[PDB]
């Protein structure tokens, strides 16, 4: 499986960085589509001690 | 569709998922984008047959 | 009197040669034409100066492009008829948009992306234009932002590439988690098709249209919802009790701008 490792020109830019050289996505298909989606306005709360898993 | 024309149960598992991340170095929000495509172009497609 | 009757016939016979040559104006006459409406004082009438500059790039998509080389022409130099073109401009393009006229919007926003390619419109303008475009996207503003971009993602791309990369973002994601159809599905695929495709089917400005070099030209900024104006009526032609003052300080401007031996081997 051929592998695709993009080289970098400067070391400024971040390490995820999409650049030009992967093809844009541009991902296209019908009316997209929808979920068995569970709609708030019913009830859902977060206790919150639990914030993002290591967004420090 | 050799699954959907001897009806079977479908599973997907997507993987190799560092390719997204050591290999494509791709940030998260088009990250994303490319996992709903593939969902959605599979999906797409079971609708097919 | 004569000096009235003499006003007025400058008005007539002026105005009617300005347009002439407005649509005239070609590119192996690009300097003959704009030598031109300087051997007629372009200024003296400003007012309908930039009004048959935009009337062309109006009514004529594949004019528009001529049309703004002779306001880069007069634009380096005078700025402020640029200026008065580009802020009609904008008044047009919000004119086509915010009363949903797809043609008065495209045309507008046609001569807005010349003018950004010639760089004499600034970037964040763009970007806002851009940006009022994509907001609520649909087939109408979708095809506005794309047909902008299909010959003004190059300039953008060019001085701010973050323009580019945000635009990619944002179609991507309001025609990828949305509800359209295969109109704005494949204005999306068209538009990563010029970006994929390097801008090499529509680059900044095809010869002649820049010349105009680096530092030697104006790009000033007057944006989309900044409450500019036409100053238009200039239109209609005024009353001069300074004529000859003015006359000769305006002549004078425009005088002062111008062996048989690899056989036998």
């Amino acid at each position: 499986p051929n592998v695709v490792f993009i080289k970098t020109e400067d070391p400024d830019l971040p390490a995820f960085y999409f650049d030009p050289l992967i093809n844009p996505i541009s991902h296209r298909h019908s009316v997209k589509s929808q979920e068995p989606l569970p709609d708030d306005d019913e009830e859902f709360e977060l206790p919150e001690f639990v914030e993002p898993f290591l967004k420090d | 569709k050799h699954a959907v024309q001897e009806r079977l149960a479908v599973t997907v598992c997507i993987n190799k998922i560092d390719r997204l991340i050591l290999e494509l170095k791709l940030p998260p929000t088009d990250a994303y984008y490319k996992l709903r495509h593939i969902v959605d172009e599979v999906n797409g497609l079971i609708s097919m047959y | 009197k004569n000096s009235l009757a003499y006003q007025r016939m400058s008005w007539e016979a002026l105005k009617k040669s300005i347009n002439g040559l407005i649509n005239k104006v070609n590119i192996s006459n690009i300097s003959i034409i704009i030598q031109e409406l300087l051997q007629e004082n372009i200024v003296r009438g400003r007012g309908l100066l930039s009004r048959s500059v935009l009337q062309a790039q109006s009514a004529s998509p594949i004019f528009t492009h001529v049309y703004a080389a002779l306001v880069a022409i007069i634009n380096s130099k005078f700025p402020q008829i640029g200026e008065l073109i580009l802020k009609r401009l904008i008044l047009n393009f919000r004119k086509g948009y915010r009363r949903n006229d797809k043609q008065l919007c495209l045309t507008a926003s046609k001569f807005v992306a010349h003018l950004i390619n010639q760089n004499v419109a600034h970037e964040v303008l763009c970007l806002e234009m851009l940006t009022l475009l994509l907001e609520r996207p649909t087939d109408d503003s979708v095809e506005v932002a794309i047909g902008f971009l299909k010959e003004c993602g190059l300039k953008l791309t060019q001085v701010s590439p973050r323009g580019i990369n945000a635009i990619f973002e944002r179609l991507r994601n309001i025609l990828h988690e949305s509800e359209i159809d295969k109109r704005v599905q494949y204005m999306i695929e068209v538009m990563f098709a010029v970006r994929k495709d390097g801008f090499k089917d529509h680059p900044i400005i095809l010869e002649g249209l820049d010349l105009v070099e680096e530092d030697d030209q104006f790009t000033h900024m007057l944006p989309l919802e900044d409450d500019y104006n036409p100053e238009d009526v200039l239109n209609v032609f005024k009353m001069d009790p300074n004529f000859m003052e003015n006359e000769e300080k305006y002549k004078a401007i425009k005088k002062e701008i111008l062996t048989e031996i690899n056989l036998v081997s």
